[PDB]
């Protein structure tokens, strides 16, 4: 995951 | 459903989840699930994670089969039991793993 | 577990040669599935599933880190069979297409 982010 | 669950608290608060789970020491994992008082359709999974309570909504849906997701059914499970058992074995979206029933 | 044994999607200890003939004798749709145990990994259980026609084996093999099931060495994780069979009946994971239809005993 990344802050501010929608990466799983 | 798994309304015979100890982990489950049925319609308790945010508030108070937040009480039980600090009573018993604020630990990472530390968890309990409960009806949501703001998505009637759904439950929330509370979770302590850095001595932080956090919440994660749990949405019902339905092709007819219901089934259950905190990520808009990207990940799907058929119950909230299932939920439970699978994130006490990998993280998912959660910041950590479900290890300790906050019971009652 | 035992009450894993007794689903109608285990099978035991039947082969692959015929894992792959009860799925094509059931219509080789996708997602036609059953589990046995392997004769090759003794510990070991095999998903058995049609996707396009052709019938693919899936290696299943339990673990401890608490006790574990895993295709894909503990990447995803689960507590049993059926909650790995429930899973993927809803999820595709590592798998080509979704577990539908069950090839009943």
């Amino acid at each position: 995951k990344f802050e501010g982010x929608d990466n799983e | 459903i798994h309304r015979t669950q100890l982990w489950f608290h049925g319609r308790i608060s945010r508030e108070e989840s937040q009480r039980l789970i600090g009573q018993q020491g604020l630990v990472d994992g530390l968890f309990l699930v409960r009806e949501s008082q703001r998505n009637p359709q759904g439950f929330v999974l509370s979770l302590c994670h850095l001595q932080k309570v956090k919440h994660y909504l749990i949405l019902p849906s339905e092709e007819g089969r219901l089934y259950f997701s905190m990520d808009d059914g990207q990940t799907r499970f058929t119950d909230l039991l299932q939920l439970v058992e699978f994130h006490q074995l990998n993280r998912g979206i959660l910041p950590c793993l479900l290890r300790h029933c906050c019971t009652r």
